[PDB]
């Protein structure tokens, strides 16, 4: 029965170790994602939460009719 | 067979039968009939089975586990080392349960063997039983159904803190 149907204890042991490593890395990544999202919401210096402003390519720099502008 | 050092037994002392009457006891006749009609065919069948087993021989081994570092040298929230430490702790826990079982079996065997003088002739077995029960209770009790190595470490740390504080009161 052990030779035909059952997995070895060593195989299960190392499979469990691999599973634990993968989910531990995923959990640390999730916590870092939450911290990064909170920081970029708070400060707004990063690539996320960049709400649009007015583009400066629409300004006319030619001389106008009145010098005071 | 089993090992006699783990399971101790005193050498037996059987008195000789010295009858005082002339009536033959039926026990001897029934015993002779028992090795005649029962023991001989049973032993012959066992000899045949043993010959068939000696025709085809193979072995099996007792699994050995090396020592992995325990939970006291494991970084917290580092599952890779804590998993091995917890597996080692659970294996040790099962081994200690069977050790206490062996000592209980020793105590019951001593009581049954001694019979009517059990409360004098089994002092050593009772002392060994008390020692192993005290150590098991100080090691593994009051953990709960969700026991782990961390709970055992916390219980041991609390016990050593209490012992050190009680020493400091009486110093």
């Amino acid at each position: 029965i052990a030779r035909t149907f059952f997995d070895a204890p060593e195989k299960n042991y190392e499979r469990t170790m691999a599973i634990l490593q993968i989910e531990s890395e995923k959990a640390e990544l999730r916590l870092k994602e939450l911290e990064v999202r909170r920081l970029m919401r708070a400060k707004g210096d990063g690539p996320w939460f960049q709400y649009p402003t007015i583009d400066k390519a629409l300004i006319d720099h030619s001389p106008k009719a009145t010098p005071d502008n | 067979s089993w090992d006699k050092d783990v399971y101790p037994e005193p050498p037996r002392r059987t008195p000789a039968p010295s009858p005082q009457t002339s009536l033959p006891n039926p026990i001897t006749y029934l015993t002779k009939a028992f090795d005649l009609l029962v023991d001989r065919p049973v032993t012959l069948v066992r000899e045949f089975i043993e010959r068939q087993h000696a025709k085809n021989k193979y072995y099996y081994y007792h699994r050995e586990f090396r020592r992995v570092p325990d939970i006291t040298e494991c970084h917290e929230k580092d599952v890779l080392c804590m998993f091995e430490a917890e597996m080692q702790w659970k294996r040790d826990y099962k081994v200690d349960q069977e050790i206490v079982n062996i000592i209980q079996e020793r105590l019951k065997a001593c009581q049954q063997r001694e019979g009517e003088s059990h409360r004098q002739n089994c002092a050593k077995e009772l002392q060994q039983f008390t020692q192993v029960v005290k150590a098991y209770q100080d090691r593994y009790h009051d953990l709960g159904a969700h026991y782990s190595a961390r709970k055992c470490l916390a219980k041991q740390k609390q016990r050593m803190l209490a012992e050190r504080k009680a020493t400091k009161e009486a110093a």
